[PDB]
DNA sequence: GACTATGCACG
DNA sequence: CGTGCAT
DNA sequence: AGTCATTCATG
DNA sequence: CATGAAT
């Protein structure tokens, strides 16, 4: 039957249940590689299941199903609505999904049911997963004991600010603008160098926020605001062009506008003004966007001023609004608000972390081998008792250990040894397994450095960046203004 | 429900009957908005030949298409007040896209004769594969694969360029060249009678 | 530039395709394994992924979309209803998916999001599915080129009467009622001995239909018309009983009701006939189903004549309604009105199939190993020689060859020697290959009876007919009353 | 009518019962004694009480259906005697969101109907984590002298019965506003429109690692 | 995560 | 009508 | 295969 | 008024 609690008490293990795992495990990016969960186990699952760039697109519902049986137990909807936006370039400045079909358009109408799209990791995407293999991330069990997963991607790229997120949790929100490869790089880059940089000089190499959809962006003060305490307001600003018809009259046209904004919406308001004369002189509004190019037409009346009427559309809509900073992340398992140092510092922590894993395990696999390699050159002056001994033995198990007494070999060996097939008995060529212990004992060297020289590391380190620059950088789309 | 064209034009402008809002999405986007409207058709469409005219007309999908084709519908029908030049069908390449075709035609040809006598009406023809449209079209670009299961799975840009670009798309157009061996048609196919039909199946389908 | 067909031609190419493909390929089962495509799929699709009776349950949408993905290019809305369906042990007689969470009940009312539900194969849809990888069945490939599909399933029991089918395709439809699987067991084992037996004789074993739901059937005259030319109008009632109470106020309870039939609505139905009064004197209708049992009490009023209430419901209710066979299935590529005989005959001409395809298959595999075990006998005579012959040989192949040349090894046999692991050299007892060789003629043998003579074949066919019917066999449900 | 009934009008043993979800909301209609017991799916996440407006609270479907079947209405005009039934019980996924239900619920059977929650009469239901059958990762080793339940739309309706709804095998946490001043101020800071004490809060009650 | 409407053959 | 694969 | 509603923190 | 993972 019944037991009692409290009303302040069965509000405490529960809202503080609910808290943490919506804080630590939903609704905010980690700071090292920039993924909620939901993402993160997205693009492992497409990736276990070689769902990548260079094979087929696979139906959407074939992934996402699979997402949700083997790590992510919550909604298809909500886990397809996640795999849709990673594939829109409107929201991702460096898009992680490719998807076949209807997944949307700045006007915001909905994305094909996931019976009808298919999808496919990018090339980039690849990079966020490199060397995953290798065992250089942490795994942990799924909701369902079957399978291990990561806890955080390799993130060959800075991707928390290269893509941006956002953001609504419990006590604490997110919002984090997309930046720039190329400058979040040589960011990055400059300070593997000096670890003890001002933002002030940080900014000469990331110079402020660049939306995949443009624009403009102003607040030189309030950027350095951000960068500095995290939380910052700066203005973004749809690029304007201005057409004299013939007839006196003067047209606006758009042909960028704000993060975040939809198109359809916008025109619409934009409209609403035009019928309700809130201010004078627009003639008509006539949304112009084809499959190549936006383009909003604003004409206006003949003698009207458009300076009167172009500011009070700024204003007054969505033409024109105040982005805010909020950069929020989770580091070490908790939420912390963060600027560009903490961010930048954090990643190369990270990568660091990551390029030593990866170097103890190819040196591991190199060790391994190079030990056999030891093992069987040896065997070969040997290779008639051998044999006569593998012959005397009693079975697999009684010639391993026969091997290791008689001969000093050691198990790992003992093991190649005795499951060699009888035709490798033709080959008596050492020369040619000689080059190989000296490519492996030079493979090892290298790692190994590596691994014990800090400096060593870091211009490997840089040497990635650098070409992860070289591969994926493009322009600003989004102007700076003072 | 219906995206109308930017400009109204009774003699140039083009409707196009989709077969479900996704793929009436990936239109949407491809459209030259100037002269394209897009009316989506939300799932198999109501036999008109086999249901009274009373239901008929209460069928949503059915409403707001007398009303947008802007000429009413049957006898009260001003072929002259049409609102299109030319009404396209544009419907996946599957079997259920060919039913619905079915369907539309059969609603075109009793309660519009006149839009279908007049040529207005027309059947878009994406493709089946990529960029080759029949079996053999498609041998031919092995020499100097992905595979469409419905206008769905293509996209936006690719859509334009392959259907509805009037430059660069090839188009039906229902003829009904005799009124009487394109009435046993209908009424045999979709009547209210299954007999007639199980036969026409039984004589004119080789099931190899 | 626009071609010009005709509208009588276009119509006649278009609702052809759609009669053709929804006819052979949607609404109608074949005739030996009784499948609709979306079900057959649906269970070779779960099969391929070890989603089985024995292994765990399963997130329903990981099947939905892997099922999607690979064979069943539709909604994923469509998939799960049918696999649905196929676990609700009162809609099939003997339930092909089994399915943990909410899959509706009686009442009507929906099954839980596929979100929710996990899910796998019965025991006995192991069953249907038994030696298909013994290349047992015609394959196609699937919609995408990339994976071949069974056309047909094996069927170790034979399914299209047993679960029944329905039903709704272009031109023609379908009906068939469940039946109990040991019965149509019987019923075949027969017709094997006896292939011109007459429906009569077949009866005897074959009484009629079992619904799951249970019930009593009328009509032993159109069951034979029914076994006859296919169609035939059965009468099904509801199961009732009386109850004594007090005040002598009788009570109509009742404990079964007709297949296909929604509890809800035949309760609110009934209860509609006490409030419109269209029967004389019913107290309250209620529904008193719980977990564990099924009960409609119909409560009635203190003189109250029970049996016009009890007949009044059965004439203007569907306490008791008519089935009608219908039975169409799928024989040779085209719609077929079959009874009871073409059904349980081409069940027979099909496992017959099977059972020799499996069985050259089998004989093959252990012809190909009796071979290797030839080889290996004769070597361990001449070890040594062989292994001296190997090291003087150049490589793998110079081996090959010299093993032929010089003892008249066969290349299948060289192939298999020259691969052996040293350690083999160890386990080198011949009196256990001889064994093997011996326990492999044998089978070779008994494999080889079975291809060359029709009456051996017949006689697995019942051997393994049986086992099927000891294994699942099960009391009938529906009683019959002619 | 959103809700399932009971079968008798009994407002004496008489449970309403609120799940989350029309998922479980099924599997515990299927799985009920149906003569006391009645279901009420909660189809969403119920509405934050102490956050939004007393005009938008009252236009909320998923609150009318529950001032109507609870049947004594909100506010003031809150006859505690006048209701439809004993035990008020809260059922929900034992997850993280299940506890944010539980929670929000809460606040409403306090703000707009106090009595019914001082009365001893709302309950939380107590679904089992794995499977003999068990509630802490503790209870589990004792059985092991192996299923994991990712909540209740994944458990199977006469399960949800012998575990859960039976009013003897059955463990029901018991609400009750002991100190009905200590618990105004967690009701308020927790769910209230004010954010900076929640996250202060969180940071000194909330365990990271 | 429920609701909403069609086609098809059949009593 | 209510069925069950399909839109 | 869209449509409806709620959380949570922010300007 | 939105936003985007969640019910
Ligand atoms: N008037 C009703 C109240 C509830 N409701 C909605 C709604 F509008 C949308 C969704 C929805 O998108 C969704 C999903 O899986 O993505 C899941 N659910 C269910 C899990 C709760 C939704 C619900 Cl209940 C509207
Ligand atoms: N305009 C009408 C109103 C009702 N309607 C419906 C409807 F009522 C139910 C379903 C439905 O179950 C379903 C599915 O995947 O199982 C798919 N569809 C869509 C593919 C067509 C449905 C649609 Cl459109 C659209
Ligand atoms: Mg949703
Ligand atoms: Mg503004
Ligand atoms: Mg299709
Ligand atoms: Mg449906
Ligand atoms: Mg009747
Ligand atoms: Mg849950």
């Amino acid at each position: 039957n019944i037991q009692n609690m409290s009303l302040e008490d069965i509000m405490g293990e529960r809202f503080g249940r609910y808290s943490k795992y919506i804080i630590q495990d939903r609704a905010l990016p980690d700071i090292r590689d920039g993924l909620k969960p939901v993402q993160r186990r997205i693009l492992y699952s497409m990736n276990k299941d070689s769902n990548t760039f260079d094979k087929s697109y696979r139906k959407s519902a074939k992934s996402v199903g699979n997402i949700m049986g083997n790590f992510h137990p919550h909604g298809d909807s909500s886990i397809y609505d996640a795999m849709v936006r990673m594939s829109q370039n409107w929201k991702n400045r460096e898009i992680l999904v490719e998807m076949h079909g209807n997944n949307g358009s700045m006007d915001g109408d909905p994305p094909a049911a996931m019976r009808y799209t298919e999808a496919r990791l990018s090339e980039i995407a690849g990079y966020l997963l490199q060397d995953i293999e290798k065992k250089t991330v942490p795994f942990a069990w799924n909701f369902d004991d079957t399978e291990k997963e990561p806890t955080v991607l390799p993130a060959a790229f800075p991707n928390l600010l290269v893509n941006g997120s956002t953001g609504i949790s419990a006590g604490y929100a997110t919002d984090i603008p997309p930046h720039n490869l190329a400058e979040v790089i040589d960011a990055a880059v400059y300070m593997i160098d000096h670890p003890t940089a001002k933002i002030d000089k940080l900014m000469e190499f990331l110079p402020g926020p660049d939306f995949p959809t443009g624009a403009i962006i102003q607040g030189r003060d309030e950027i350095k605001k951000a960068y500095e305490t995290g939380k910052g307001r700066v203005v973004v600003r749809s690029k304007t062009e201005i057409e004299k018809l013939k007839g006196g009259k003067e047209q606006i046209v758009i042909t960028e506008i704000p993060y975040e904004i939809n198109k359809a919406n916008l025109v619409k308001k934009i409209d609403d003004v035009r019928v309700n004369n809130k201010v004078a002189g627009i003639a008509e509004v006539r949304d112009e966007s084809d499959r190549d190019g936006l383009r909003i037409a604003i004409e206006l009346k003949k003698d009207a001023n458009t300076e009167l009427v172009l500011n009070y559309l700024f204003k007054y809509t969505d033409l024109q609004i105040n982005y805010n900073f909020n950069m929020v992340a989770i580091d070490n398992f908790t939420p912390r608000q963060v600027g560009i140092v903490p961010i930048l510092s954090s990643y190369i922590a990270h990568r660091r972390e990551v390029i030593l894993a990866r170097s103890r395990f190819d040196k591991e696999k190199a060790e391994k081998r190079l030990h056999i390699v030891e093992g069987l050159i040896r065997v070969i002056s040997i290779l008639d008792e051998v044999i006569a001994l593998i012959r005397a033995s009693e079975n697999k198990a009684d010639a391993k250990e026969n091997l290791k007494v008689s001969y000093d070999f050691t198990e790992e060996q003992a093991e190649a040894i005795v499951t060699l097939q009888l035709y490798r008995l033709t080959n008596t060529d050492v020369v040619v397994l000689q080059e190989e212990e000296a490519e492996l004992r030079e493979k090892i060297a290298m790692l190994a450095a590596i691994i014990g020289d800090e400096r060593t590391m870091y211009n490997l380190m840089k040497k990635e960046l650098r070409e992860v620059k070289k591969k994926f950088a493009t322009p600003r789309l989004s102007s700076l203004e003072d | 429900k219906l995206t109308p064209a930017q400009s109204k034009n009774p003699a140039k402008n083009e409707l196009y009957l989709v077969e479900g809002d996704s793929a009436g999405g990936s239109a949407k986007q491809g459209r030259d908005r100037k002269f394209q409207a897009i009316l989506p058709l939300r799932g198999k469409v109501i036999n008109t030949a086999k249901a009274k005219m009373a239901d008929i007309l209460k069928n949503e999908e059915i409403n707001t298409m007398i009303y947008t084709i802007g000429a009413g519908v049957g006898a009260d029908f001003s072929i002259e007040d049409a609102n299109y030049d030319k009404i396209i069908i544009m419907t996946d390449a599957d079997t259920d896209g060919a039913h619905i075709q079915t369907l539309l035609l059969t609603f075109f040809y009793r309660y519009m004769r006149p839009l279908v006598e007049a040529g207005h009406v027309y059947i878009a023809l994406p493709p089946l594969y990529k960029y080759a449209w029949t079996d053999g079209e498609l041998e031919e670009l092995r020499k100097q694969l992905q595979r469409y299961k419905g206008l769905g799975e293509m996209n936006a840009d690719q859509l334009w360029e392959t259907t509805m670009n009037p430059e660069t798309r090839t188009l039906i157009r229902v003829t009904i060249e005799d009124l009487a061996r394109a009435e046993r048609r209908v009424n045999v196919l979709m009547g209210d009678k299954v007999e007639p039909r199980r036969k026409w199946i039984e004589d004119n389908v080789k099931f190899t």
